[PDB]
């Protein structure tokens, strides 16, 4: 049998306490107004085991404890872990262990299962899991919790789903994880009865939960109904006003996640030039320039954390996720006092006539105190730096010539006397110092990230190329989200012309194979949705910027979705216009004050029973 | 602050190479990178390769890998490209780009370039 899902089946998403906000998850839901199995029962049964897709929104109105739990598992052929949840008169066991389930799937005393060998984790958790009234769970793995939820609401008189919201409170987190693609209700007997249970599929899709001052939920909206719901799903909002707004591809509704971030797996050595033997001195500095690495920076931090971690350009954290093409690590030892203007921007003694860093700097410099190992009993005298000199250094410049800086009318040759020194000078490291004079080991790591192909990358796994369907795309570093098909281009466009300011990306290379992957919209044209308020009634009006009348079912992909869409992207009323095809109102042929532009001079509101019309503007 | 004028590349023909030049006249800057650009009639322009500013690592494409060299001379602050076996994909305009590593993919100086026909 095959019913209507009265907007049911929303959950918390997440345990974070949240009140009177508004937020947008991307998580697996139940969507509102869908086809739900009512799968009855006589008395051995009436349909087989049904398939686990993504997860199982499970709804009962019967009475005295007839459905008395639920089997799950992959095969039930000692294959794998079966999950087992059976309620007693007051306790519950959710007993996960290899269970033979037979034929014969009743409990009056346990004819569920046949044997049980390797019994993984137990729970003996003591409230049941039982208490007309609608009770509601929702079922969903999410590989490494099996979240169930449950909502306990007494149901009306004479019918079988309310109409009303019911958010489910969520409960225990139970660790599984195992293969799970099938699913079955539990049925209980008397004497060897009839029952009746609604069975609902979850799929990945966008939801806008509202959360008031108490911390419950009131209204939600599934992002895939009627255009108003993509326009309550693009404000942030639950009261659309009287006026046309625009959307983003909720259509589509992307349900795959691609990575494919990283192409080698040997890590970096970046355990080579912070425990240096002998770092090098400030007139010259030893740059190593490193690619084809694995940008791991958790071994940084995670290293006896030193003193000013100050990464300028990007952030401190999350490094092991942006990649950049080369990393040029630059290593020196300076004093305790000029620590800090070692900076972009920043002007002294270090920076004007030594190592400077430059204006637009994308890298980050960290320094240790050294004051136990770069120290002598006199001081260490094998450190200089450059104090005397008339050329100021450009960014990123060495100058190792240790020529006598000339300073007089004649010239020193040499003897470095009178009016005339030399540029190094050799400041000891004494012991007995302030923190003004402590010896500090300076590494600055410089991220090159050009137009090439980048190779020292974060850590992130490697997902699977899943081309020719709606997924969301990060392949290295360009978030995206769109179809991936198999162009025929020769090489990847750079596009910096115009600066591409309100541009967006075509393609994409994918890291580990080179193939120039074409990245089109999963459902666009500029789709513009005509509200006249939600206050005022619940229809709407579509408009496609870019086709005949036509091309709208196959621009949109009008193949996979909801019932309540195609009534508003077919050839119900259409109007052709100079701006695109309005589906959804009736030209009328009369002369009126002008209303919410639809475009191209058209002006529309709703009136009269009352409907959606349009006509063009009455100068 | 000033732009970057080219020459070498006029009408070649299919077989031999070319020198393509890329002066300075005010450019002083040691660190940021220089780029070569391709642009054929029809389809967009194309990346050619570039030379690591901060260091001295050259880096191709994939279709240039073993048949086009790089070189930069800091002494007059020159740009010199010798492209070999230039069958029948190197009929395109060539421009000479100069832009920062530190910052966004678009380029900072935007030469004339040269058209190079292999005919």
């Amino acid at each position: 049998s095959y019913t209507n899902s009265f907007t049911r089946g929303v959950y918390y998403p997440d345990k974070v306490f949240r009140s009177s906000v508004l937020h947008s998850t991307q998580d697996l839901f139940l969507p509102f107004f869908s086809n739900v199995t009512w799968f009855h029962a006589i008395h051995r049964f009436d349909n087989p085991v049904l398939p686990f897709n993504d997860g199982v929104y499970f709804a009962s109105t019967e009475k005295s404890n007839i459905i008395r739990g639920w089997i799950f598992g992959t095969t039930l052929d000692s294959k794998t872990q079966s999950l087992l949840i059976v309620n007693n008169a007051t306790n519950v066991v959710i007993k996960v262990c290899e269970f033979q389930f037979c034929n014969d799937p009743f409990l009056d005393e346990f004819r569920v299962y046949s044997s049980a060998n390797n019994c993984t984790f137990e729970y003996v958790s003591q409230p049941f899991l039982m208490d007309k009234n609608l009770r509601e769970f929702v079922f969903k793995n999410i590989d490494g919790y099996f979240k169930i939820y449950s909502k306990h609401t007494p149901i009306n008189l004479e019918r079988d789903l309310p109409q009303g919201f019911s958010a489910l409170e969520p409960l225990v987190d139970l660790p599984i994880g195992i293969n799970i693609t099938r699913f079955q209700t539990l049925l209980a007997l008397h004497r060897s009865g009839a029952a009746a249970y609604y069975v609902g599929y979850l799929q990945p899709r966008t939801f806008l939960l509202k959360y008031n001052e108490n911390g419950t939920i009131t209204d939600a909206v599934d992002c895939a109904l009627d255009p108003l719901s993509e326009t309550k799903c693009t404000l942030k909002s639950f009261t659309v006003e009287k006026g046309i707004y625009q959307t983003s591809n909720f259509r589509v509704q992307p349900t795959e996640s691609i990575v494919r971030f990283p192409n080698i797996t040997n890590l970096c050595p970046f355990h080579e030039v912070f425990n240096a033997t002998t770092f090098a001195s400030v007139y010259a500095w030893n740059r190593k320039r490193i690619s084809n690495c694995v940008a791991d920076y958790s071994v940084i931090y995670n290293f006896a954390p030193f003193f000013a971690f100050k990464c300028y350009g990007v952030s401190p954290t999350k490094l092991n996720d942006l990649c950049f093409t080369n990393v040029y690590a630059d290593s020196f030892v300076i004093r305790g006092n000029e620590v800090s203007q070692i900076a972009p921007g920043q002007t002294g003694n270090i920076a004007d006539y030594n190592y400077k860093l430059p204006d637009d700097f994308t890298g980050c410099v960290i320094a240790w105190n050294s004051n136990k190992l770069d120290s002598k009993p006199s001081g260490n005298y094998n450190y200089l730096y450059r104090l005397f000199r008339k050329s100021k250094l450009k960014p990123f410049e060495r100058d190792i010539s240790t020529e006598i800086y000339q300073a007089g009318n004649k010239p020193c040759n040499g003897v470095a006397g009178s009016n005339c020194y030399s540029p190094l000078q050799s400041y000891g490291f004494r012991p007995t110092y302030g923190v003004g004079h402590q010896p500090y080991r300076v590494v600055v790591l410089s991220f090159e990230l050009l137009h090439a192909p980048a190779t020292v990358c974060g850590p992130k796994k490697s997902t699977n190329l899943v081309k020719n369907k709606c997924v969301n795309f990060n392949f290295n570093g360009l978030t995206g989200t769109g179809v991936l098909t198999e162009s025929n281009k020769k090489f990847l466009p750079f596009q910096q012309f115009g600066r591409d300011i309100a541009d967006t990306t075509d393609a994409v290379r994918d890291p580990q194979t080179l193939e120039i992957l074409d990245i089109t919209p999963c459902s666009f044209g500029g789709v513009s949705v005509i509200t006249p308020g939600t206050n005022t009634s619940n229809q709407v009006a579509v408009l496609y910027q870019g086709v005949n009348c036509t091309e709208v079912p196959v621009a949109i992909h009008a193949d996979q979705l909801t019932p309540t869409w195609r009534v508003y992207s077919t050839g119900s009323n259409v109007f052709q216009t100079r701006a695109g095809c309005l589906i959804g109102a009736e030209y009328v042929n009369n002369s009126y004050e002008c209303d919410i532009p639809i475009g191209a001079g058209i002006c529309a509101s709703y009136q009269t029973s009352q409907s959606i019309i349009a006509y063009t503007m009455s100068l | 602050e000033v732009q970057l004028v080219e020459s070498g590349g006029g009408l070649v023909q299919p077989g031999g190479s070319l020198r393509l030049s890329c002066a300075a006249s005010d450019f002083y800057f040691d660190y940021y990178e220089m780029s070569w650009v391709r642009q054929a009639p029809g389809q967009g322009l194309e990346w050619v390769s570039t030379i690591s500013g901060l260091g001295g690592a050259t880096y191709y494409a994939d279709s240039v890998k073993g048949r086009f060299t790089i070189s930069r001379d800091n002494s007059k602050n020159t740009l010199y490209l010798q492209m070999n076996s230039l069958r029948a994909e190197d009929t395109a305009l060539y421009y000479c780009a100069t832009r920062s590593p530190f910052g966004d993919y678009a380029f900072s100086y935007w030469g004339q370039g040269t058209l190079v026909t292999v005919s």
